[PDB]
């Protein structure tokens, strides 16, 4: 089986420079009059969509900022103007012998200036209160870097246990992230407390932000 | 055009069968491959067939596990996956000359899960306290416990667009999912605007309007 190596495993560049990832293959791909390497795009939730094949013929409707050059085992994909649009994951693929085979692929990520996160805090719900539940929600909304910590305080104390994390995709158009962190109680520990706060520590401040309420 | 089935749900050891119909094209002359996607995670070929002789080739990991057969009555492929396990969790696509390029189905969602199918339970989110006056506020609903996926969430029957974020799901250690989708709102709306979350879950034929209003206290 031919192995087909790509580098970077991910890439981090500002939106208007230029990127370049290489495809090496385990053995010579050319054959007839060309290399029979592919480029695909796979962006967040959708299907892979072609790029190069012949490893620099352009699909039609691909823009001329997407260029793929090489022959034999060493190949390049190349994107110049960078956007948040090209956030994404780049396989290379072999089709000159079987069974066809994938780079691991190059994601690549935008760089962006540092925001804080917009912080938002709700109590439980009268409906999730009704029946034995009680959780706790905090939204970390637009920020950069993705790199950030939330800690959860009952009357002042950390809790560790019960949390629940998600972190967004990459924002398709301004390039930032944002989390939800998810405090599940029980009822009784929930009404037998006052004090609720999530802490968000981000390189953008000295001091973390904090959202609370008292019950 | 190629078309695939519809999503499929299955438990542990169970198979599935996914259909790939083509038009627009004499079907017997081109190779079909199927590549297969894990939530979140890149492409993986799985094996092709020869519609014109019905002879096919298979990824080594899916050898002896993986069927690929066609009627060309009907100009339709089928990728059977036996013997499924969690990991075979992903969007199942025909692609036609894959190699060689070119077209793809829309992709066929596979669900393997020994969890069974299930409504979510919808909680508000409260519009966030403001310890000072006049800001912005945050406000959703939890979209919680419900299996498989997917599920949509609209705001005001979607006339509220603008700041929602509605989440990438999470899998539970319980084996269900459970997701947030929020909005951020100036704070002096909430003693005069309505918020309501519009939820449906389609595997389940279940729809929920909830209703997140300020706390009692606000």
């Amino acid at each position: 089986d031919i192995e087909l190596t790509q580098s970077p495993a991910s890439l981090a560049v500002s939106l208007g420079q230029r990127a370049t990832i290489s495809c090496k293959a385990s053995q010579s791909v050319d054959y007839d009059g060309d290399s029979y390497m592919n480029w695909y795009q796979q962006k967040p939730g959708q299907p892979p969509k072609l790029l190069i094949y012949a490893a620099s013929n352009l699909e039609s409707g691909i823009p001329v900022r997407f260029s793929g050059s090489g022959s034999g085992t060493d190949f390049t994909l190349n994107i110049h103007p960078v956007e948040e649009e090209d956030a994404a994951t780049y396989y290379c693929q072999q089709s000159n012998e079987d069974p066809f085979t994938f780079g691991s692929g190059t994601k690549l990520e935008i760089e962006r200036a540092d925001a804080a996160p917009t912080v938002s805090i709700f109590p439980p719900s009268s409906e999730q209160l009704t029946s034995g539940g009680a959780s706790v929600v905090c939204f970390l909304n637009n920020f950069y870097p993705k790199d950030i910590n939330v800690k959860w305080k009952i009357d002042g104390s950390e809790r560790q246990n019960g949390v629940l994390n998600s972190w967004t995709d990459q924002d398709s158009k301004d390039s930032t992230y944002s989390m939800s962190s998810t405090l599940t109680l029980t009822k009784d520990e929930y009404e037998r407390h006052n004090s609720y706060t999530c802490e968000a520590t981000h390189k953008t401040s000295t001091s973390p932000i904090v959202k609370s309420f008292n019950r | 055009q190629l078309v695939q089935s519809g999503a499929e749900v299955k438990k542990p050891g169970a198979t599935v069968k996914i259909s790939c119909k083509v038009s627009g094209y004499t079907f017997t002359d081109y190779y079909i491959n199927w590549m297969q996607q894990a939530p979140g995670k890149g492409l993986e070929w799985i094996g092709r067939i020869y519609p014109g002789y019905g002879n096919t080739k298979y990824n080594d990991k899916f050898k002896g596990r993986v069927t690929l057969t066609a009627d060309t009555s009907t100009d339709t492929a089928y990728m059977e996956l036996s013997s499924l396990r969690s990991e075979d969790t992903a969007v199942y696509f025909c692609a036609r000359s894959l190699t060689f390029f070119d077209v793809w189905g829309q992709g066929t969602m596979v669900t393997v899960s020994s969890a069974s199918t299930k409504g979510p339970s919808v909680f508000p989110l409260a519009p966030s306290s403001k310890s000072t006056s006049g800001g912005t506020a945050a406000l959703g609903c939890l979209v919680k416990d419900y299996f498989p996926e997917p599920v949509t969430v609209s705001w005001n029957s979607g006339a509220l667009t603008s700041g929602v974020h509605t989440f990438p799901a999470v899998l539970q250690s319980s084996g269900l999912y459970s997701l947030s989708s929020v909005v951020t709102v100036p704070s002096s709306s909430l003693g005069t605007q309505t918020y309501i979350c519009n939820v449906n879950h389609k595997p389940s034929n279940t729809k929920v309007d909830k209703r997140v209003e300020p706390k009692s206290c606000d």
